[PDB]
């Protein structure tokens, strides 16, 4: 229903943000694909995205990482209510080994430790 | 004619208050600090009992010190720091000519590999205790030669805080018996004095191994300094602080004792240029000479393979050796192209 | 090969002590003291680099799981989950030797 819009402009991103400046982009479409991927409210297709973002990033002067401000400013937006969270599970094993995921799963283990 | 010869002559009054002094021998006190009496050893001399200087600090006389003695009557003097050879002719000074990785061409693999192995152990540590083992020691450049293997550690020579501790391995040895292993204690003591430092021992064929049977003097005498350099690489610690380094040709002669992973873990293999790489150096050599617009370097790069940076700096070399007895401007398309085939009728 | 054959003689040595440059039995046990000192992620496997049993010192176990933990500096990574290992181990996993096809 909306996955061709953050998919097919993401399709068009991946050679123009990809290739090569995506420095400053690291910290605005990855979060426009994470912010254009709640605004349409899916949860299904939420955490379908994030986990195939990774494993190929970009070329030389640009880096793999700051996506973790793409997750840490993506995670406090929601407080939904009984449970369901995927937010918590996938957010474990997709993040494994950083040096700047200390607040992820620091500030997530907090979460993990109120919920 | 009075405030003259006051001073630079009455400047020069000192020869006589100097010339007044006597010199001390110096020697290592074998500790025992017998109290009122040490045992010292003197460096070509007989151990012996000597006095104290009656007020010195006996507490921190330590087993291993450096102290000055007297001559005639020989009573202890004013200790000393532990010394240094003319490793000032090593430490001090060696080639780190402001060459800079720009001048490094076609192998950014190599030196951000081991400008990572190197230094950053050195600027963040508490990342490898973190996942749980102590970072590696050394790393050893085997090639072909030319290749970028004395200089590359002269990039890293220029570009590092730490005494890079550069020295060819066949100004160690000397005619003297068992000096050379003094020599090699003494670099690595200074290398515990001063951390974290590099060392860089290059061409090391001379102390390189695949130990003999029978030279009997010429050898053994190097066969029992490699295991000075061998047991103090590998000592009872890890040295904790330092990283040597080395660079030869033929690491198929070299000791299986001093390649085991822990003298040298991560041997890089540093390799010709393969295309790109050419086109880099070629570049790099080719930069500050003038030149054209739109010369050719594609048919120059695809023309004939296996050279080395050194081959391609003589590339350049010869053409501008063209125009120097030719007469020209700059070079022209010819003269590259004229500098090649005679560097590719150079071969072996 | 030569030490001196005075040196023994029963009553300057008595003893001798091979050191064996281990096997399957012992190799698992230092692959397994090795990495009982690192952080896994269990995407590892132990026996199946036991397996490919071809001359190794414990020095070089030291070396490909060491290097295998560098290699994770990389990316910045705190654990090692399958590449560092195998990736490291192939790199240095004895950097091969010269095989000799029809004898054999
Ligand atoms: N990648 C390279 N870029 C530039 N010069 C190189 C390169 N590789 C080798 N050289 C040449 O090698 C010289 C340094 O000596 P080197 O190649 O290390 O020989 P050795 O290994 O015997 O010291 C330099 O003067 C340089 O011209």
């Amino acid at each position: 229903g909306r996955l061709q819009e953050v998919i097919e402009t993401l399709l068009s991103l991946e050679k123009q943000t990809r290739t090569a400046s995506d420095m400053v982009s690291t910290s605005r479409i990855l979060v426009a694909v994470v912010k254009m991927c709640y605004e349409a409210k899916e949860w299904d297709l939420l955490n379908e995205n994030i986990m195939l973002l990774s494993k190929r990033r970009s070329q030389l002067k640009q880096a793999v990482a700051k996506m973790v401000q793409q997750c840490c400013t993506y995670v406090e937006e929601i407080t939904d209510l009984p449970i369901k969270l995927r937010l918590i599970d996938t957010l474990r094993m997709v993040t494994e080994g950083k040096i700047y995921v200390e607040i992820e799963r620091a500030r997530l283990t907090k979460t993990l430790a109120t919920i | 004619q009075l405030k003259e010869l006051t001073k630079q002559y009455e400047k020069s009054e000192n020869d006589l208050k100097a010339l007044q002094s006597v010199g001390q021998i110096v020697g290592e006190v074998l500790k025992q600090l017998t109290e009122e009496k040490f045992i010292v050893k003197a460096t070509n001399g007989p151990r012996y009992v000597v006095g104290c200087r009656r007020q010195l600090d006996k507490s921190k006389l330590k087993p291993g010190t450096r102290v000055a003695l007297d001559m005639t009557t020989l009573t202890i003097m004013r200790y000393l720091p532990r010394e240094v050879d003319p490793l000032v002719y090593n430490m001090s000074h060696e080639d780190p000519g402001n060459v800079s990785y720009s001048e490094i061409g076609g192998l950014s693999e190599q030196i951000r590999e081991l400008r990572e192995v190197i230094e950053l152990p050195l600027t963040n540590p508490e990342l490898f205790q973190r996942v749980g083992i102590i970072p590696p020691k050394g790393c050893l450049l085997y090639g072909p030669p030319g290749t970028g293997k004395t200089l590359l550690a002269r990039a890293v020579a220029s570009q590092l805080d730490c005494n890079f501790l550069k020295v060819v391995s066949s100004s160690i040895v000397d005619k003297y018996i068992g000096e050379s292993a003094r020599l090699i204690r003494e670099m690595f003591n200074y290398a515990r004095d001063h951390q974290p430092c590099i060392i860089f021992m290059d061409e090391i064929d001379a102390i390189g191994g695949r130990r003999f049977s029978e030279g009997t003097s010429a050898d053994r005498e190097i066969q029992r300094t490699l295991m000075e350099l061998l047991n103090q690489m590998d000592g009872f610690d890890t040295l904790h602080r330092v990283k040597m380094i080395m660079a030869t040709n033929r690491p198929d002669t070299l000791d299986p004792a001093l390649l085991r992973p822990g003298r040298l873990d991560r041997k890089i293999h540093i390799d010709l240029p393969n295309e790109q790489a050419r086109l880099d150096i070629l570049k790099i050599h080719a930069g500050p000479i003038t030149k054209h617009g739109e010369i050719d370097y594609e048919a120059i790069v695809k023309l004939s393979d296996g050279f080395n940076g050194a081959d391609l700096r003589n590339v350049c070399t010869e053409a501008g050796m063209f125009a120097i007895r030719a007469d020209h401007d700059f070079v022209v398309q010819e003269d590259f192209m004229k500098a090649v085939r005679k560097v590719a009728d150079s071969k072996k | 090969d030569t030490l001196d054959p005075a040196l023994l003689r029963p009553g300057r040595l008595d003893r001798k002590i091979e050191f064996p440059l281990p096997d399957r039995r012992q190799k698992r046990l230092i692959f397994s003291t090795i990495t009982s000192k690192m952080n896994l992620s269990e995407e590892v496997d132990l026996e199946d680099y036991v397996a490919r049993p071809d001359k190794i010192s414990g020095a070089d176990i030291n070396s490909i799981c060491q290097e295998s933990g560098m290699l994770a500096v990389r990316e910045n990574r705190y654990i090692v989950l399958a590449k560092d290992f195998e990736k490291a181990y192939k790199t240095v996993i004895k950097k091969d030797e010269q095989e000799h096809e029809f004898y054999k």
